[PDB]
């Protein structure tokens, strides 16, 4: 009712018991255990680095 | 129509490897030694007297990967990847037996490519098609013979199954596909006997130039009229070309002649 303080909404989510999944496939889908970008680099014997 | 491999000869992967990874002084595709400087003369003389032995492993693997590129087992942009993988495997398991097997494989793939440089689908289609009808087993037999003759004599024609029906296509990148299953299903009630669908009409128009059919039957009459129409079309094409070329010493003239001509 009036005679009350104004608003300031704040939103947050709470996700429990779940791992954040970032799949290696280009389209982020899972069309098979061996992703297409996993088939790439399979016989390329390269190194790269992860940062 | 892009060149599958870099070599000037699409076949002979060994020759393609020769073209790609050999100096352009040993190859042949179709001076005055003694006046050359001392360094060049002595180098050539020493190389001739004691030839330098080299490993024919990279050349063999390049020939193999060129053969794979020609066979389309390996795409164009992964040729280097497959080349490096094959080199790694061969170096891991290098032996005289492995080199002999590599040479044998190159010879066999070259022979197979040279020899190589639809019918089974038609056989399956004929097998699934009934071979006995109650309206004369001679028009059907001769029509089947004509169909086989035309599919065999066609340079680039495909017969394939698409679900529950068999299709006939006049060319790889064309726009003339005939549903053979439905065409024969329509033709079956009237072998030995306007009422034909465009699919079977197109089939008849395609098979008419390549056909034993008795002229008394309805199919015989239809084939004779289609042959006459096709001959009229060819002679009309010749007349149209002559008339147009003469009249060009206007697109309106082409309009007028086509309208009067069809």
């Amino acid at each position: 009712d009036p005679r009350h303080a104004l608003r300031d909404p704040e939103r947050k989510f709470l996700c429990d018991r779940t791992l954040w999944r970032i799949p290696f496939s280009s389209n982020f889908m899972s069309m098979g255990s061996l992703t297409d970008l996993g088939q790439n680099l399979l016989y390329a014997n390269a190194a790269h680095a992860l940062d | 129509e892009a060149p599958r491999s870099l070599g000037p000869a699409p076949s002979n992967p060994s020759l393609q490897a020769l073209f790609q990874s050999q100096p352009s002084a040993e190859q042949e595709w179709h001076g005055d030694f003694g006046s050359q400087p001392q360094a060049n003369r002595f180098g050539a003389i020493l190389e001739a007297v004691v030839p330098p032995r080299s490993d024919p492993t990279h050349e063999k693997v390049l020939a193999i990967v060129n053969a794979l590129l020609e066979t389309q087992a390996i795409r164009r942009d992964e040729a280097g990847q497959m080349y490096t993988a094959l080199l790694q495997r061969v170096a891991r398991y290098n032996s005289v037996n492995v080199q002999g097997n590599l040479d044998r494989l190159i010879q066999d793939v070259k022979e197979a490519l040279a020899q190589r440089e639809s019918v089974v689908a038609l056989n399956a289609f004929l097998s699934t098609q009934p071979a006995v009808v109650e309206r004369g087993q001679e028009n059907y037999v001769a029509f089947v013979s004509a169909l086989k003759l035309m599919v065999t004599e066609a340079p680039q024609s495909e017969v394939y199954q698409a679900g529950p029906s068999f299709f006939f296509q006049t060319s790889r990148h064309g726009s003339q596909t005939v549903n053979l299953s439905q065409a024969f299903d329509n033709l079956r009630p009237l072998w030995g006997v306007s009422l034909l669908t465009p699919n079977t009409r197109l089939l008849l128009l395609l098979i008419a130039p390549f056909t034993g059919i008795s002229r008394d039957s309805y199919l015989g009459h239809l084939l004779t009229l289609y042959r006459e129409t096709i001959g009229n079309t060819r002679v009309d094409e010749t007349t149209y070309n002559e008339i147009t070329e003469v009249s060009r010493a206007d697109a309106s003239n082409l309009q007028a002649t086509l309208n009067y001509l069809l």
